[PDB]
């Protein structure tokens, strides 16, 4: 059971964006696809859903003029277009599958972090951090979020003037 | 609109002990077919939500029987038996009886553990970074000093969420400077200190 979603999308205010969710590992037309919103550090919000089998849709009134759900059954892909984005639209959007009949079968994709700003992309600039045991790594000056890091404690990114700085530590 | 209320934004519990999380709906979630349309999800630090409990108190695949759900028709309770470190996270209830589906505000679960001191590591450059790892409780301060002088400006800190294995917290502190001094020191809340030259 898989629902792939791109890590992030930097979007210019006023513009729109189309988010993808590629299903695989289950019968696509047998499950409803739901979309959920979560602002950094906040709770969850139901946006709407679509049943690939019949193409029926349901929308949370709050997002009726903001989102449009479509499914491409030949690619087992679901999509959500968000129109004329504002800063309030910056958040993580999850596609979630739920079997039309069975109730205990609900599964959440990894989510896509949408960042709405005029600023421009900027790759990080990783760094050392070797014992003057615990090794460190200093990912500095990137944009937008997120970044991935693996080898511990990887700390929340910090914003320093239109730029995010992060650090991680390894203790062997 | 069916409103879901989880009055407690968080709850603290000692490992091994039990705790319950409440959720109330403005409209009964019981349907004619005899089934309650209520979901309970857990969202672990840095992960997407995941199903925990469905219907009355049916457990999702893989969920330890330590968890269980109950509740009237508008009053529901999620109860965890012998709380473990791996249970840290935020619990959300959700009704799917009527459109639009709606979520509770979520309840963060926090673990009370044995006091612990931080393991400090300092790292020279063009910034100086310090790690204050695996300590407890969450409330801890860091002090920076350059050539004995306690510097304050130019510092940005970052905390992790409660650790899922030991329930400790960790913090990172960075002292950024102009890419003409010798002693850089980082200390916590004898004291725990680390410096270099
Ligand atoms: O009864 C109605 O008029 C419709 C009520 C909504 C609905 O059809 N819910 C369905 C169950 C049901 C069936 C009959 C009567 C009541 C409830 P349902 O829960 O299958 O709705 C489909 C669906 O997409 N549910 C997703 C719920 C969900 C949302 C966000 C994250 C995870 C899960």
């Amino acid at each position: 059971v898989q629902l792939q979603q791109p890590g992030a999308e930097l979007v210019k205010p006023g513009a729109s964006v189309k988010l993808s969710c590629k299903a695989s590992g289950y019968t696509f037309t047998s499950n409803w696809i739901n979309w959920v919103k979560q602002r950094p550090g906040q709770g969850l919000e139901w946006i709407g859903n679509i049943y690939p089998d019949s193409y029926r849709t349901n929308y949370n009134e709050k997002f009726k003029r903001k989102a449009t759900l479509t499914v491409d059954t030949s690619s087992s892909t679901a999509y959500m277009q968000l129109s004329s984005l504002t800063s309030d639209d910056s958040a993580v959007y999850y596609c979630v599958r739920k079997h039309y009949s069975y109730d205990g079968v609900v599964y959440w994709g990894q989510g896509t972090l949408v960042t709405v700003s005029a600023a421009k992309t900027t790759a990080p600039s990783v760094y050392p951090l070797a014992p003057v045991v615990t090794l460190g790594c200093l990912v500095k000056g990137y944009f937008p979020e997120p970044v991935t890091l693996t080898w511990v404690h990887t700390f929340p990114a910090v914003l320093q003037s239109d730029l995010y700085t992060l650090s991680s530590s390894v203790t062997v | 609109d069916i409103v879901m209320t989880q009055a407690a934004p968080s709850v603290s519990v000692t490992p091994g002990e039990s705790v319950s999380i409440s959720c109330r709906s403005s409209k009964s979630l019981l349907h004619s077919n005899g089934n309650t349309y209520l979901y309970w999800f857990l969202q672990r630090p840095g992960q997407s939500p995941q199903l925990l409990i469905y219907r009355m108190s049916n457990l999702a695949s893989g969920v330890p029987d330590r968890f269980s759900g109950s509740g009237s028709g508008t009053a529901f309770t999620l109860r965890i038996s012998r709380v473990e470190a791996e249970d840290v996270g935020v619990y959300y209830c959700l009704q799917h009886l009527e459109y639009p589906f709606t979520f509770g505000a979520g309840t963060k679960l926090e673990l009370k553990r044995a006091d612990a001191a931080p393991t400090v590591s300092i790292f020279p450059p063009a910034s100086v970074v310090c790690f204050l790892n695996n300590f407890y409780p969450k409330d801890i301060n860091v002090k920076w000093k350059i050539d004995g002088s306690e510097r304050q400006n130019g510092v940005l800190n970052s905390w992790t969420d409660q650790d899922s294995k030991d329930s400790t917290y960790s913090m990172s502190s960075t002292l950024t400077l102009t890419k003409r001094h010798n002693s850089y020191t980082c200390e916590a809340t004898s004291p725990i200190v680390k410096s270099f030259n």
